[PDB]
């Protein structure tokens, strides 16, 4: 898991090959694995690369972080709101920060993951600390232009 | 739904006053005798009671419960914010409302 | 970070013997070729130098220990015990305080929610 690095953000003209050519650059990447859908039958836009030091690892991830590859949002790392299709390539504390600019955040946000991969999963939750944050994050950042992947956010839990 | 339907519309005549800044609207309202702060929203022309055509922009409203929601045209993308807690004040002492 | 925090609580015993607001003794070393980085309040460092600062002020005051000697709070516990349940109280209305904004931001978010959005009156 250390000298694998999990990519996110891979379109359909991305393939298994593709991204040991792309990879090999950075280092040599040993291996590739692509989890393919059960009801699809093909890549979920994440996939991971297994090289062969730590050290080749951790420049793919410094190098290749948020990179437009196939019109798509790539980007390599270690392996009441919902918010839905944003980039892997932020993290906790940079969701945090993007947030910090339409209200205040109660604690610190939390984005899903896949059981297998453990990367992105594709949504993630965080909670305001009042609705007027709420409100504005679903008129402002419910649409905004994040780094080329449109964002929604929605309400988690709504009464009528 | 409770409060939706027992706020009383008379919909009386609102005072707006804008003025160009450079670094803000200033409406005046009647004394409401309650703690409920009158709210700005923007919203979309798409929405309409007759829909009228080419209705493509935005348009900023102040609404409150004793009195009715005044609606300013915004032909910009964005020049300002409209937040509710960021620029925006109620003086309940002159009931001064101000946004900008 | 011992040495940094050793430089501000160094820069915050300097600047607190200083008879102006401008005239200190770190206004003249920083044209003196030394860099100190905590003196602009653009760092996040800037925001514990000043409570050094205040607190090397309030370590300065006449009932700080320096001309006088403080006689309730060191030879009555029943005056501390007073103390402690006047800021439990005050730490009880801060809380209440809280409480009662909560509610009334709840109550302008209910508000909000439901006022009628379709009826726009341009003048």
């Amino acid at each position: 898991q250390d000298a694998t690095v999990y990519v996110g953000g891979l379109d359909e003209k991305v393939s298994e090959p593709l991204l040991w050519e792309l990879f090999l650059q950075a280092g040599p990447v040993v291996n590739t694995h692509m989890p393919k859908d059960r009801v699809t039958g093909q890549h979920q836009g994440y996939g991971f690369v297994e090289f062969l030091s730590e050290e080749d690892a951790d420049y793919a991830i410094k190098i290749m972080n948020m990179i437009k590859l196939y019109g798509k949002p790539i980007r390599v790392n270690k392996a009441n709101i919902f918010i839905g299709n944003l980039d892997p390539e932020i993290d906790e504390k940079l969701l945090y920060d993007t947030f910090s600019a339409f209200g205040v955040i109660l604690q610190t946000p939390k984005i899903m993951r896949d059981p297998d991969t453990g990367n992105s999963k594709g949504y993630a939750f965080i909670n305001f600390a009042s609705f007027d944050a709420s409100d504005a994050a679903i008129e402002a950042m419910n649409g905004q232009y994040l780094c080329n992947r449109p964002i929604t956010v929605s309400y988690a839990f709504k009464k009528d | 739904v409770e409060v939706k339907k027992f706020v009383k519309i008379g919909r009386p005549g609102y005072k707006v006053t804008k003025q160009r800044d450079s670094e803000l609207f200033q409406i005046d309202y009647p004394e409401i005798a309650e703690g409920i702060m009158p709210r700005h929203r923007f919203m979309s022309a798409y929405e309409q009671r007759i829909e009228p055509p080419d209705r493509r922009w935005q348009y900023l409203l102040m609404a409150a419960e004793p009195y009715e929601t005044i609606a300013f045209k915004v032909p910009s993308r964005e020049i300002d914010k409209a937040e509710g807690k960021f620029w925006t004040h109620w003086n309940r002492e002159t009931k001064q409302f101000f946004l900008q | 970070s011992a040495f940094d925090l050793d430089v501000v609580k160094l820069t915050a015993q300097f600047v607190a013997r200083n008879g102006r607001q401008f005239l200190t003794q770190l206004m003249q070393k920083e044209q003196r070729n030394y860099q100190f980085d905590f003196l602009r309040p653009q760092h996040s460092l800037f925001n514990y130098f000043t409570k050094l600062v205040e607190q090397y002020t309030k370590i300065l005051i006449p009932p700080k220990g320096l001309f006088s000697k403080l006689k309730k709070e060191a030879e009555n516990p029943r005056e501390v015990l007073d103390q402690v349940c006047y800021r439990v109280e005050w730490a009880k209305f801060q809380e209440r305080e809280r409480k009662k904004e909560e509610e009334e931001k709840e109550k302008e978010r209910v508000a909000y929610a439901q006022i009628d959005w379709h009826d726009f009156v341009v003048v």
